[PDB]
C-alpha cells in the first residue's frame, strides 16, 4: 500500500522467492523508466548462472558485471558525501566515479520499452555496452593521472557514442562495438 | 512525555502545571522545578496591588526573560568561548548561574513572599539598569541595588 | 529501518527536539559570526585606505627617485641589497582552525651604507619599508576575514540543509510510527469486541 | 615576500630587500603565477589588479590545500591617482565572501 | 502525502496523476501543477502525426527533461555558493524561471494547443540547439524560435 | 517483550519499587558490562543511606558521590552539542569534562564479572576510585584554567594509575591509593 | 529486526545468536555476521587458559571495544567529513575496514583456532598500547607485532 | 490538546469552515493586539464580498486591499535578512519596504480594544487609513526615486497624523482624512 515494504504479504511472499526486484517511487518521479532499485533488489540464482554465461555470452562475463556493481555500489556510498559537500572537494577520481556510474545509469540501467529497437536487448548487446563502460573507465583513469583534467575528459565526442549505443539494432551492434573500441582506444591517445 | 493519556487530559482540565527537572534533581537542587516550561495559567488575577505587591508580576516576568535567555548562553559558550561573547551574555551567564542555585536551590528554608521577592530583586540587580525592560522604572527606582551577601535569605 | 514501538517513538521525539535546539544553537552561533565578521570588515577598509595612501607615497618617491637619479644606478643598488629573507607565518588558531598570520624580519641597524652616494634610495627604502608593511597587515587581515566569511557561509547551509532535510525526515518516522501503533491498537479493540461477543453467547447457548 | 605587479614596479620591490617580477601580459602573467606557486616565494604574492582581477585562479587549480600563497590583489601605479574604489572592492568582498549584497 | 489509503488505492487504479503542489501555489502561481510527480499513464496514443500536432511527444519530452534540470540545480545552487557554475546552467535556471512564470502560470484563461505549443517553443528557444537532444532536426527547422514577450 | 520499558509488568514495577536499574542493549553491543542506562536508573534510597555513609565509609563521602553524578549530568548535557557539532570546537573546559566522563564511565562504573580481583568491591575502595578521579578533574580544571593544553593531560601516565586502579586488591588498595595520589599531585606540580 | 516476537522470544530462550546483517552482504562479505548484536552466552566455559588459549577473552574484548569504536566513530566521519579527524580516529576507521575485509571476510576456507588468534593479532598491531586496555601486560608483551603481510601472502 | 493543527477535528474543521483566524501567542507576548497571525491565517469569502465592496465602500477597495497583502507579503518575504543583520543595512528600498510594513502592523493591525472610539473601526475609516499608508509608500517611493536619503523620510512630521489616524471618531474622520492626505502631498513636493 504506501510504499513500506514490511507489509504481511510482501514479507510472507519474500521468505520464498529466489528473486527480489524492488520499484522505487523516488526513483519513478524523474521518470528513469524501469525503476528497479539497484541497490536493494536481489538475486540468488547469480551463483547458478555461471556456467551458462561462460559458455554462451562471453568468458569474463561474471567479472565485468562484478565491475559494473561495485561501480554502481562506491557510486552510491559517495554520492551522500557529495549531497552534503557539493562537486567541488571530490578530489579527482571521486568525480569520474560520479561521471561513470552516472553514464552507466543513464546508458545501461535504462530502457525505454516504447522505443523501437531499445525494447529488447539479448546478452551481447547488454555485454557490448558494458565493455565500453569499462573501457572508457580504465583507461580514463590511467589517463587522468598522466596529467588531464577531470573537465576535460567529459566533453569527448566518442561519449555521445557510448551514450547512444542502447538505441542501435541487434545486427547493426558488432560493427558499431568494434568502431566504438577502435574511438575509445584512440580518443586517449591524442589526449593531454 | 506531555502527549500521555493522564498528563494530557489533566493538563486539559486544570490551570496550568508545575513541573519537576530530572536535570535540576542530578545536578542537585531542592525543589528540582524549572520554571520554563511551567505555567500559572490563573497567576495574574492573584497578584498585584492589595494582594502581594505591585512589582510581582513584572518581577516575574523579567526573572523568566533573563533566565530563558540565560539557558541558551550557557549553551552557547560551549563551541564559542568565555571570553568571545558580549558583556550584557557574560552577565546573563551568571544571573542563570546564582538563579538557580540562590532561588531554586532552595533546601528546606521556609521564605514568605517578601524574602523570595528580597532574593529575586537581588537577582535582577545583577543585570543593569536598562536591560530591566519589562519593569515600570518606579519599582526599579525602588528596589535596584542590593548585595546577595548582605540580605541572608540565601548567603 | 526503524522498529516501531513506544519507546523508539519517544526516541524520535527526543532526538527531534534535540534537532530543534541544534536549530537555535547554530542560529546563535551565526549571529556571533555575522558581528565579527561586520567587525573586520571595518577594519580591513582602514588597512586597505591606509595601503592606498602608502602607496601613492612610495611611488612618488619611487618616480622622483629613479627619474633624479639614474635608473642603472637605483637598479644596482636594488641588486646590492640580500632578499631580506626570514619572513613568515604561524598559527591563528580561531574556531579551532589554524589560519597564518604572517610577519616579516626586517633589519634596520645593517643597511647597506647609510651615508648612500644615492640620496635618494635610503627615501625609497623606507617609502618601500612601509609599502610592504602595509602589504603583510593586509594580507593577515583578508586571510582571516575570508575564513570568517567561509565559516559564516559552512554553518548557514549546515542550518539550511540540516533544517530541509533532517527536520521533515525525523516527523514522517514519527507519523509512520504513530500510525502503525493507532492500526495495532484497533487491531486489538477489535478483538476486544469479538470475545465480548463470545462471552455473551454463553449465556444464550445456556438458554 | 613575491610580487607579480609591472615590469618597472618590482625595482623598488628589490630595493626594499624584496623578490619582484613582472610581466604586464595577463596569460603569461598567469603562467608565471603557476611557476612561482610552484617555486614559492616565502609564502606570499601579491598580484596585480588589472594584469589578473582575480588570484586565486592558479592555486584553486593546483593546491586546493593549506593556502600558503597568501594571494594579495594589489594595484599598481597607474591608477594611483584615483585608486579605483577601495570601497567598491569591499562591496565586492562582502559579496563574494557571504553571498549577500548589502550596502550601508 | 501519497502514502495514505485514498491517494493509494486511488493511483493503483487510475491512469496517472496530476499533482497540486504546495509550493507552486505560495508564489501566486495559478494553476499550480508541478509537472515532475505527475504523468499520465497513456497519452503516447493520443499525441502525435494526425490527432495533435506533429511534433508534441516530442516537445513535452524536452520540456519535462529542461525543467527537471532546472529545478534540479536550482537545488543544487541553493546550498553551495551561487558562483562556479557554466554558463548554460544559467540558461536552465532561466529556463527554469520562464517556465514557472509564464507556461504554467496561465491565469484563467483558454489556451489553445497550438498557443500552448507555441508557448512552449518560445520556451525551448531560450536554450541552444545542441541542448534539445530530443527533438530531431525537422521539427528544430520548422520551429525554434520565436519572441515570447509577443505571444505571452 | 519488545525491548521496550512502557509494558503493563514494567511500568508497574516501575511505580511500585525504588531503586531501578535500567539495562540499555547499546551499552551491552559492545562489551561495556554492567550495561547499567545512566539516564533511566533510579534510587530513592540515597537520602535514607547517609548517616550510614558518613559512619562507616568517610565521612565527605555522599558529597563526593554528589560530584560524580553533576559530571555525569554534565557529560550528558554536553552530549547533544557534541554529538551536533564533532569533538573538536569545544573549548577545553568542556573537552576535559567529556574526557573524565569517559574516564569514569570506563573506570569507576565499568566492571566485568569474571576476573579474580574486581568483581566484588569494598566501597572504601569504591571511595578511593572516586577520589581519585576528583582530585585528577579538580587539578587539572584548574591547571588548565591558567592556560596549559588539552590533549597533553590526556597523554599523562597516571591515567594508566587511574585505569588500573579497579584491578588492584583490596589488602593493597591503600599502599596503591597514597602512592596514586601522589602521583596525580607530583605530576600535576611538575606540569606546567 | 531483533524486535519481532520470533526472534525476541527465541533470543529469551536461546543463550546467544549468530546474527547476519545486510550491510555488511552488499558490500560482499561471506559469512555476513556483525558481531556487535551477536554473542554467545556461555562462551567463558570453552575458552580460557587450559582450554583454548589463555589470551582468548581478553583478545575477544578488545577485539569488541576497537571494533564498536569504528562503528560509532563512522557516523561522527559522515557529520563532519573525513578530513577532521584526530589522529588514533583515523587508526580506529582503518581497524574498522581491516577488520571487516580481513577478519570476517574468508571464503569458504576452514581456520582453525591458531590462524583466527593470529588475525586478530595482526589487527590488534593496527594499534598502539594505552589503547589495548583490556589485555593484560603479559600478553600484549608475547603476542604484539605481527602485520597482515605475514598471516597469508 | 497539543498546540499542534493536525488533529481530526481541526482537519474536518479547516475542511469545512470558509475563513480561519490563527491567534499566535507570540503577538500578544509581543502585544501586537489583537494577536491575528497573517501570515497563517486565511478567509474564502474575498472573491465573494466583491460587489458588496465596490458599491458601499470605493470602486478601487479590493486593488489597495491586495496591496496591503502584498507589502505584508514582502516584509516576511526579505524578512531572513533583517533577522541575519539588522535594517539599518538594508539597501534603500528594502528599508522602506520594512518601514512601511512596520507602519502597517504598529497602526493598521493593532487595535486597543478597551479604547473609547479605537474599539470600533467600520468600513470607511479602514479604507481611510488604508489609503493613507498606501499614498505615503506609493510617494516616498518616488522620494527614493528622487535620490532622497532615507533618514529625513523617517523623522517627518506627518507620519503623526497616519499615528494618530485610528484616534479619531467618524464623525471627524472626513474632516481629517482630508487634510492628512493634503499633508502628505505637500509634505513630499517640499522635499528635494
Amino acid at each position: 500500500p504506501g510504499g513500506d515494504m514490511s507489509e504481511p504479504v510482501t514479507q510472507s511472499t519474500l521468505r520464498i522467492v529466489g528473486a527480489f526486484w524492488r520499484l522505487d517511487a523516488s526513483l519513478a518521479f524523474r521518470r528513469h523508466f524501469p525503476a528497479i532499485n539497484w541497490n536493494g533488489s536481489y538475486s540468488l540464482f547469480t551463483s547458478a548462472l555461471d556456467p551458462w554465461y561462460r559458455e554462451n555470452v562471453a568468458e569474463d562475463y561474471p567479472e565485468l558485471r562484478d565491475a559494473i556493481s561495485e561501480l554502481l555500489q562506491r557510486e552510491a556510498g559517495l554520492q551522500e558525501i557529495v549531497q552534503l559537500v557539493g562537486p567541488d572537494a571530490l578530489q579527482d577520481a571521486e568525480r569520474l566515479v560520479i561521471e561513470v556510474g552516472r553514464i552507466i545509469r543513464e546508458d545501461f540501467l535504462q530502457q525505454n520499452a516504447y522505443h523501437e529497437v531499445d525494447a529488447y536487448c539479448s546478452m551481447k548487446k547488454a555485454y557490448g555496452i558494458m565493455k565500453m563502460i569499462l573501457a572508457f573507465y580504465k583507461e580514463a583513469e590511467a589517463a587522468i593521472k598522466r596529467g588531464v583534467s577531470i573537465d576535460e575528459i567529459l566533453q569527448l565526442p566518442v561519449l555521445e557514442r557510448i551514450g547512444r549505443a542502447r538505441y542501435v539494432s541487434e545486427e547493426e551492434f558488432p560493427a558499431y562495438f568494434e568502431e566504438a573500441m577502435k574511438e575509445i582506444q584512440g580518443a586517449f591517445k591524442a589526449l593531454a | 512525555d506531555r502527549t500521555h493519556p493522564i498528563p494530557d487530559l489533566t493538563g486539559y482540565i486544570t490551570e496550568g502545571q508545575i513541573q519537576l527537572s530530572r536535570e535540576l534533581h542530578r545536578k542537585g537542587i531542592y525543589p528540582p522545578i524549572d520554571p520554563l516550561p511551567s505555567l500559572s495559567r490563573l497567576m495574574n488575577n492573584g497578584v498585584g496591588k492589595g494582594k502581594t505587591r505591585e512589582d510581582h508580576k513584572q518581577v516575574s516576568d523579567q526573572l523568566y526573560s533573563a533566565y530563558a535567555n540565560g539557558v541558551d548562553i550557557r549553551k552557547l559558550v560551549a563551541i564559542i568561548g568565555e571570553d568571545a561573547l558580549t558583556e550584557n551574555d557574560r552577565r546573563y551567564l551568571q544571573f542563570a548561574d546564582a538563579f538557580e542555585r540562590f532561588f531554586i536551590n532552595q533546601g528546606q528554608q521556609n521564605r514568605s513572599i517578601e524574602e523570595s521577592l528580597q532574593i529575586a530583586w537581588a537577582l535582577l540587580s545583577m543585570l543593569p539598569q536598562g536591560e530591566l525592560k519589562r519593569i515600570s522604572k518606579d519599582h526599579i527606582g525602588k528596589y535596584y541595588g542590593q548585595k546577595l551577601e548582605e540580605i541572608w535569605g540565601a548567603p | 529501518q526503524v522498529s516501531p514501538t513506544r519507546m523508539n517513538l519517544l526516541q524520535r521525539r527526543g532526538q527531534l527536539r534535540l534537532a530543534q535546539k541544534g536549530v537555535d544553537l547554530l542560529k546563535k552561533k551565526r549571529d556571533a559570526l555575522v558581528a565579527e565578521f561586520f567587525g573586520l570588515v571595518r577594519e580591513a577598509m582602514e588597512a586597505r585606505k591606509a595601503l592606498d595612501q602608502a602607496a601613492k607615497e612610495a611611488y612618488a618617491a619611487l618616480l622622483l627617485a629613479q627619474a633624479f637619479d639614474g635608473p642603472e644606478v637605483v637598479a644596482g643598488a636594488a641588486l646590492g641589497v640580500p632578499p631580506l629573507e626570514g619572513v613568515e607565518a604561524e598559527v591563528e588558531n580561531v574556531w579551532g582552525s589554524k589560519v597564518p598570520r604572517l610577519k616579516a624580519t626586517f633589519p634596520d641597524g645593517a643597511l647597506l651604507s647609510p651615508v648612500g652616494t644615492p640620496a635618494y634610495t635610503l627615501e625609497a627604502s623606507r617609502a618601500f619599508r612601509r609599502y610592504a608593511e602595509a602589504l603583510i597587515r593586509v594580507a593577515n587581515t583578508e586571510t582571516r576575514l575570508k575564513k570568517i566569511g567561509e565559516e559564516i557561509k559552512k554553518t548557514t547551509r549546515r542550518v539550511n540543509a540540516l533544517e530541509q532535510v533532517v527536520i521533515p525526515g525525523i516527523r514522517a518516522q514519527i507519523r509512520f510510527i504513530q500510525q502503525v501503533l493507532e492500526q495495532r491498537e484497533r487491531e486489538d479493540t477489535f478483538r476486544l469486541k469479538r470475545i465480548k461477543g463470545k462471552i455473551e453467547a454463553r449465556e444464550a447457548e445456556e438458554e | 615576500m613575491a610580487v607579480i605587479a609591472d615590469p618597472e614596479t618590482a625595482q623598488g620591490f628589490r630595493l626594499a630587500g624584496l623578490e619582484g617580477y613582472g610581466a604586464s601580459s595577463a596569460e603569461e602573467a598567469q603562467s608565471l603565477l603557476e611557476t612561482l606557486v610552484e617555486r614559492g616565494g616565502y609564502a606570499l604574492v601579491a598580484v596585480d589588479e588589472a594584469l589578473l582581477p582575480d588570484p586565486e585562479r592558479a592555486v584553486e587549480r593546483l593546491m586546493r590545500g593549506r593556502d600558503l600563497p597568501v594571494l594579495l590583489p594589489i594595484a599598481g601605479l597607474k591608477e594611483a591617482f584615483q585608486g579605483h574604489d577601495v570601497e567598491g572592492y569591499m562591496r565586492e568582498l562582502v559579496r563574494k565572501t557571504i553571498g549577500f549584497d548589502i550596502k550601508l
